[PDB]
């Protein structure tokens, strides 16, 4: 069966992807303009991973 | 000078403090290609870089017009380049067109800084001094060359640099004559890359049997040229195989065992993948000990396995299913034979490695498979081009032979290297029988014409195969005068010669100071006075192609040169 | 086609690219902050060593550049040359 | 008869193989390798953010050392001859030979941040400034063992002639103390099998290890694999050692019983409550050069009575009570420690009070565990000397509701009257 | 004897399920991959019998005849322990052999080679029937019907001259209804 | 817009991505736990506390693609799950030969797990890392002869199999599917 979407849980979700990949932005901007870059690679490969996930979910349905 | 041995951390701290980013690549490694040290070396470093998160870049590069080309097309976000097993004996800042001016930042105060780094990671000496002294933006890796001995030149460049009368110029006379007495030394290499680079992984902490491999490897590279570079450099090699083995003794054999040892390797061309009877026969050394080259030479070899009690047949058995009771016995079957053949340096301990249960593989071994690879492993100027884009591609074949997951293109190697010997040895026994070499006075002159393999000399490493080859059979003879060797090879299709400006060696038992290479500013020489269309753009500035017409002008000047 | 024509009819032809059309709408829309077009094989490293497999000169990225010289090979985050590995001119992983 | 031999923090033999540790603690490792005639010696760090590992061809031989964050000291028994290297290195190192009588030796070495200590087998006490300069010479019992953490020294003594003693500093850049002066230890030194004969010949003392917790507790692992902390260290006549964690009887705990054996506890650091440690197997009693991973042990008070797990087990289930006294007193030790670190020092993360509070949360809830088996029983004193002891006001109100649900009405009267008092 | 022939077998057993290449067990899974599909034989390189074990490989080319019989054993048994559950049957395992040992011309193989193990080359002439070799004899003697069994392996066999505990001179014949056979086939290489 | 072989299955490489997900326990060989006398990781998937809160050696929790990531380079080391050992594992060895019918309780991820630690870890393992692959290899054999023993017993109803793995699942799924499916389409056919 083709399962009900999860509509409020995908709004926080992409909502949640949007204003993190702003943060990813606003730190390498203050990068660019302490200095450890370990949690940084942990933000990008964690988007990378959950985007990969939607990405997955809606391909499929 | 530059970064001396005591402080090439500092060097690699600004080039993570300057060239390092999650963002943006930012590093750039220029490789020489057909160099085993500085393949070798540029692995260590892509695996610290690697580990440290490096963002960066691997240019293979044939010479010094691809140098050209390839830096003239980096942009400005490309804030060091890393040049790998070359540049040292050249005027780099003169040779890009630097000027300091274009690349200064942020000056302020008595201070400089610069919007690009070039580090220099060379063997190769003599320095030039523009780059160890004359440039602020050339960085120079030494070994300590320069505190060792040029305090002299360092004097006489700065002083002729501040001397823009009598004394004024009996003193600028005699600090030209210093600096043109250091330069016009000839070519010579004094460390290995590999074990700079090890050296400063030592520094970091960064030492692992993986690195320390690489190292043995890239050392090991120079001991047919060079072997007093690797005398000097074989016991610190050993004390960090004993540094970095585990404790455990008696240890059993097992799938995840990688075991690296100090053992006898002996001088035998691939011994445990050739037979016992191919690795004594394709060997440089034995051939020219045993006079190997002909008939007469052939007997003795058979000779000799016949004293041994070695049966032919078991000789020449593929060295795994060769005779188990002769694999353990065969030191004592060497020590108890080969003095009397005068072969006794075929005894040697060097660094065997082995993983798991595939077997056994030496440092000798495996770069042999790995020059084989770099040689073969894959409207004249087009031509040209595409052939040295068949080098710089054969780059990587060799490069992914260095990783474990991949033996099988490291097998490919050692079938390579295999074939490649023989048609080093058959080439070599035509030169020999029909007595190529001529015995010009002051060198000898080997030129072929035509035959065989002919095609394949066009690579300069299987060139210095052949040239290493003949060299070794001249040094074992008393008989001949050391004199340096000129060996060349014409392209039918591209209707140069190839030719390359060889040293001679003492025999390769025998202990003195090193003869060093002057066919590199005597072919600068030539080249200068000459309208001949010659080439001197190889990194290996004692190799050089010419067109045929020009070759017996040229020789006929090299010859009445006084510089050899 | 949403990151041989002989072969199809004029209304496969039409069809197909209306059905471009779509998925770059899609992916467009809402739900952008996803490229829905991308690969469905799950992130396993974040850094990768890429070999430049054919020659396309300097391209900027984000942050940066690539000069993309034959037989050169980078170690490089994937997310930024994806499009060249599917696009064919990067090789490795 | 008794030699005195050179000692360093955890560090091994060489046994029958080329290459030894010279000392492992919380900051890292230090091993040496008979390279032939001279020594191969690697500095290994498990903080790799801060520290970088470094090595060095060593002609002198040294056997011993103490590794701490700002630097590594080392030093050679036999001829003098110690080095301190900073870790830095913008700081320069500096080598220097302190005088031994014939037949003196090093007995062990420690650093500081503004001091360098040797100590020696005729019980000569060398202090040094961090950059070599001599600073005093005092004389005590022969120092066997000696470690530092900041500017808290603390050392153990021993002779035929004085006995097992220890000493406790606080050297510091300003108001320099001394809290205790060779005080009697409390430690069971070995019988002064053939493995453990050539661990003693290297070690006589028998001490595995000797360091400070995170919180700046002196510790101390002796023969009988136990670990010993010195509690309320820094009022003098209160002071007293706890013997925390018995590793012998937790390894046959974890086990599963069986008289297991030919497993080994090889201590690095208490951190707060929790023993880091590699876990060794076989004959031998130490460590290889491939350095396992410091496995965590729990402190555990030793009230564990083995004959009753016996009965009970004949994979180990503990009995309800006896888990409650462990409890109760690791919980009423580990808060008391805590607050006495909390009062002198202070806080040195954010959490510590957060930490002292659940920590008490899970003292009364010991308390109440045995106080129902004590009303389970209908002992009234018993349960009542028990509502005595809880700390929380609204934890006491669960004595009530178990008294109630004992029909235990004494108890219950008793217990509000407890109620109205800690009220008032 | 059958101590060291104990000994030898269990070499072998650990030479299937120890022998490990880039984190593939790769006799285990080729014997079990065969096991599936029925047909009850290994194929084994020797390059990796070498690697593993050099003492098995000089066992093994010292004499072949009555090494190869153990190694299927050690096969059997492995086969067992790998697709029967222990405690809650199978033929003798052919073991096939791949080699890259230096070939020998027909022409010159002689009596330095009689027993070795030999590699070589050329083309098949001729190919003849199927014929059928005991891999397990029952028998039973004429006269007091003793009954035992002779297990056969098929590299160079009889049965006994008289019985096991009068049964006459020449006693024994086979049960071929418990008795099992094989293929045998004959080739002319040129 | 899904490929053929996604349709109805996860790929091997999403299985793993799936194990990645679950916590493990890790040595850190850094300190982020700032003290009294910079970026902080900041995620959104999974809990930020344990890695800003990170002291060497003190063991932490956190989830297992962080973990490679760090063990990836020397800043961490991964603490092996308990039945990854030798005597535990031989202990559910002897649990599979002893019950037939059953399989051992062994968690989901193992053989996954089992994977990527000796991949990625392969220096962290207490016990010697070729015995462990030994017994792992032992108890897929065994496990898989008893889904070979299952399979004589496919039904149009329904079927239980109550401690395989995920891998193991996802290996049989697109045959016991179908078949079930197909006996299913036979059985209710036959239905008037
Ligand atoms: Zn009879």
């Amino acid at each position: 069966e083709l399962l009900p979407y999860p509509h409020q849980l995908m709004k926080r979700l992409l909502n949640r992807i949007s204003m993190q990949s702003q943060l990813i932005e606003n730190i390498s901007m203050g990068f660019l303009d302490n200095e450890s870059k370990l949690p940084l690679l942990c933000m990008e490969t964690e988007l990378e991973r959950l985007k990969f996930v939607i990405r997955s979910y809606i391909r499929c349905r | 000078m530059y970064y001396g041995i005591s402080q090439f951390s500092e060097a690699y701290n600004k080039i993570l403090r300057n060239s390092s980013s999650h963002s943006s690549c930012q590093l750039v490694i220029f490789v020489s290609c057909l160099n085993i040290d500085a393949l070798c070396a540029t692995k260590m470093l892509s695996l610290l870089f690697k580990k440290q998160l490096v963002q960066s870049q691997i240019v293979p590069i044939f010479g010094y017009s691809e140098l050209r080309r390839h830096y003239s097309q980096l942009d400005d976000n490309i804030n060091s380049l890393l040049l790998v097993g070359f540049g040292g004996v050249i005027d780099l800042e003169a040779f890009l067109e630097i000027d300091p001016q274009e690349y200064v930042i942020d000056t302020d105060s008595g201070e400089q800084s610069f919007r690009r780094d070039i580090y220099v990671l060379d063997a190769h000496r003599p320095w030039n001094l523009d780059n160890i002294f004359g440039s602020q933006i050339i960085q120079c890796f030494d070994d300590g060359t320069v505190d060792d001995t040029l305090g002299e030149q360092k004097e006489a460049y700065y002083k002729l640099l501040e001397l823009d009368r009598k004394q004024r110029k009996k003193q600028i006379h005699e600090y030209e004559g210093v600096l043109e007495e250091y330069y016009s030394q000839g070519t010579t290499v004094v460390n290995s890359i590999s074990a700079q680079i090890y050296s400063l992984l030592s520094a970091i902490g960064e030492t692992n049997l993986s690195n320390l491999w690489l190292n043995i490897l890239g050392t090991t590279s120079l001991d047919i040229a060079y072997a007093q570079v690797y005398n000097r450099l074989y016991p610190l090699l050993q004390d960090e195989v004993k540094r970095l083995t585990p404790s455990s003794r008696n240890s059993v054999k097992t799938p995840d065992t990688l075991t690296l040892n100090i053992q006898p390797d002996y001088y035998l061309f691939l011994l445990r993948h050739s037979s016992l009877y191919d690795s004594f026969y394709y060997s440089n050394y034995v051939n020219a000990k045993l006079s190997l080259w002909n008939e007469n030479g052939k007997k003795r070899l058979h000779k000799m396995f016949a004293r041994m009690g070695i049966p032919l047949s078991t000789a020449q058995e593929t060295w795994l299913y060769m005779d188990h009771s002769i694999k353990r016995e065969l030191g004592i079957i060497f020590d108890k034979n080969l003095d009397r053949y005068g072969l006794q340096d075929i005894i040697r301990d060097g660094f065997v490695r082995t993983l798991g249960y595939r077997g056994s593989i030496s440092a000798s071994e495996f770069v042999e498979a790995l020059t084989a690879l770099l040689e073969v492993g894959n409207n004249s100027a087009q031509k040209l081009t595409n052939l040295r884009k068949r080098w710089v591609s054969n780059f990587w074949l060799s490069w992914d032979a260095l990783d474990d997951r991949k033996v099988e293109l490291l097998n490919r190697g050692i079938q390579l290297a295999q074939d490649l010997q023989r048609a080093i040895f058959n080439t070599g026994v035509a030169i020999l029988e029909k007595k190529l070499i001529k015995h010009l006075r002051i060198y000898r002159l080997c030129v072929l014409q035509d035959g065989p393999d002919l095609d394949l000399y066009r690579n300069p490493l299987t060139l210095l195969r052949l040239g290493n080859w003949l060299i070794e059979c001249c040094a074992e003879s008393e008989d001949k005068q050391l004199l340096p060797m000129v060996l060349a090879s014409i392209d039918e299709n591209t209707d140069t010669y190839l030719v390359a400006g060889l040293t001679p060696r003492y025999p390769r038992g025998l202990d003195k100071k090193p003869i060093l290479n002057n066919f590199s500013m005597a072919f600068q020489q030539i080249t200068a006075e000459t309208d001949a269309k010659v080439r001197i753009d190889n990194f290996e500035s004692s190799i050089i192609e010419i067109r045929r017409e020009d070759l017996s002008p040229f020789l006929e000047k090299l010859t009445l040169s006084g510089l050899l | 086609n949403g990151l041989d024509t002989n072969n199809l009819s004029h209304q496969e032809q039409e069809y197909l690219k209306e059905y471009c059309d779509l998925i770059t709408d899609l992916k467009s829309g809402d739900l952008v902050d996803i490229d829905l077009s991308g690969s469905l094989v799950p992130p396993s490293d974040v850094f990768i060593d890429v070999r430049v497999l054919k020659d396309a000169g300097e391209i900027q990225t984000e942050y940066g550049v690539f000069n993309l010289i034959k037989d050169s090979q980078f170690f490089v985050r994937q997310s930024d040359v994806e499009r060249l590995i599917q696009q064919g001119y990067l090789q490795k992983i | 008869k008794f030699r005195y031999m050179p000692f360093s923090p955890a560090g091994t033999p060489f046994g029958f193989t080329d290459r030894r540790y010279l000392t492992m603690n919380e900051v890292g490792y230090v091993s040496t390798v008979k390279n032939s005639e001279q020594y191969s010696i690697t500095v290994s760090f498990f903080d790799v953010g801060r520290f970088r590992e470094y090595h060095f061809e060593d002609l002198f031989g040294y056997d011993l050392c103490f590794l701490n964050e700002k630097g590594t000291l080392f030093g050679q028994s036999k001829t003098g001859q110690i080095q301190y290297r900073p870790h830095d290195s913008i700081h320069s190192n500096w080598t220097k030979i302190i005088p031994l009588q014939a037949g003196e030796r090093i007995t062990s070495v420690a650093a500081t941040p503004v001091r360098v200590i040797v100590g020696t087998s005729l019980g000569y006490f060398r202090s040094f400034n961090q950059f070599g300069v001599p600073f005093a010479v005092e004389k005590t019992s022969p120092i066997v063992a000696l470690t530092a953490q900041n500017y808290r020294v603390f050392s153990v003594h021993y002779s035929q002639f004085h006995g097992l003693s220890y000493s406790l500093s606080e050297l510091g850049t300003s108001s320099k103390r001394y809290y205790k002066r060779e005080c009697p230890l409390p430690m069971s030194l070995p019988n002064i099998k053939d493995a453990n004969l050539d661990y003693y010949n290297f070690n006589p003392m028998g001490i595995k290890s000797l360091f400070f917790s995170s919180y700046g507790d002196p510790c101390i692992f002796g023969s009988d694999n136990t670990l010993l902390l010195l509690s309320k260290w820094r009022s003098p006549e209160e002071s007293k050692w706890l013997p925390i964690l018995d590793s012998n009887m937790e390894i046959w705990k974890m086990s599963g019983g069986k008289e297991t054996t030919d497993i080994h506890v090889w201590p690095l650091a208490l951190a707060y409550d929790t023993l880091n440690c590699i876990l060794v197997k076989g004959k031998h009693i130490w460590p290889e050069f491939p350095l396992p991973l410091p496995s965590e042990m729990e402190i555990r008070m030793p009230v564990f009575v083995k004959s009753k797990l016996l009965e009970e087990n004949k994979e180990i289930q503990i009995p309800v009570s006896m888990a409650a006294e462990e409890e109760y007193l690791r919980s009423k030790v580990l808060s008391e420690l805590l607050t006495d670190t909390l009062e002198n020092d202070g806080e040195m993360y954010g959490n510590e009070n957060e930490v002292l509070a659940a920590l008490n949360g899970a003292y009364d809830k010991a308390l109440l565990r045995l106080f129902a088996s004590a009303c389970s029983d209908q002992n009234v004193e018993k349960a009542l000397s028990l509502a005595h002891e809880l700390k929380q006001d609204r934890a006491l109100t669960a004595a009530v509701k178990i008294s109630e649900r004992a029909e235990l009405p004494s108890l219950v009267k008793k217990i509000n009257n407890i109620r109205e008092a800690r009220y008032e | 004897n059958d101590d060291d022939n104990t000994e030898i077998i269990k070499s072998f057993k650990n030479f299937i399920l120890e022998f490990r290449l880039d984190s593939q067990f790769i006799y285990r899974d080729q014997l079990r991959n065969n096991i599936l599909v029925k047909n009850y034989s290994l194929t084994v390189n020797m390059e990796h019998l070498i690697g593993y074990n050099e003492d098995i490989y000089k066992k093994l080319s010292d004499e072949p005849s009555d090494i190869i019989p153990l190694f299927e054993t050690a096969i059997t048994q492995v086969a067992k322990r790998i697709s029967i559950l222990s405690r809650a049957s199978l033929p003798t395992f052919q073991l096939i052999l791949n080699s890259n040992a230096n070939q020998i011309p027909l022409r010159d193989l002689d009596s330095e080679h009689v027993s070795k193990i030999v590699r070589l080359s050329g083309i098949i002439i001729s190919t003849s029937v199927l014929s059928s070799r005991a891999t397990y004899l029952s028998i039973m003697c004429r006269n007091c019907r003793h009954t035992t069994s002779i297990t056969i392996n098929n590299f160079n066999v009889s049965l006994p001259r008289s019985c096991l505990s009068n049964c006459g001179p020449d006693p024994y014949i086979i049960i071929h209804e418990s008795s099992k056979f094989i293929d045998q086939q004959f080739l002319k290489l040129q | 817009s899904l490929p053929a072989h996604l349709q109805q299955t996860f790929s091997p490489e999403e299985i793993q991505f799936i194990v990645e997900n679950e916590p493990i326990k890790i040595f850190p060989r850094i300190t982020t736990r700032q003290k009294i006398r910079h970026t902080r990781w900041q995620l959104i998937t999974t809990d930020d506390k344990a890695l800003n809160n990170m002291v060497a050696m003190r063991s932490t929790e956190v989830v297992l693609w962080i973990a490679l990531l760090l063990k990836q380079q020397s800043k961490c080391s991964i603490v092996a799950p308990q039945w990854l050992t030798t005597k535990e594992l031989d202990r559910k060895i002897q649990y599979e030969k002893t019950h037939p019918d059953r399989f051992s309780e062994l968690p989901w991820n193992w053989l996954v797990l089992a994977r990527i630690l000796f991949n990625k870890a392969k220096d962290d393992f207490h016990d010697p890392i070729h015995e462990l692959r030994g017994k792992i290899q032992d108890l897929r054999e065994i496990r898989q002869i008893k889904v070979l023993k299952g399979l004589k017993y496919l039904n149009e109803s329904h079927l239980q199999l109550d401690n395989l793995s995920l891998l193991e699942i996802n290996e049989l799924r697109p045959f016991i599917t179908e078949i079930m499916d197909k006996l299913r389409e036979i059985h209710t056919a036959s239905l008037t």
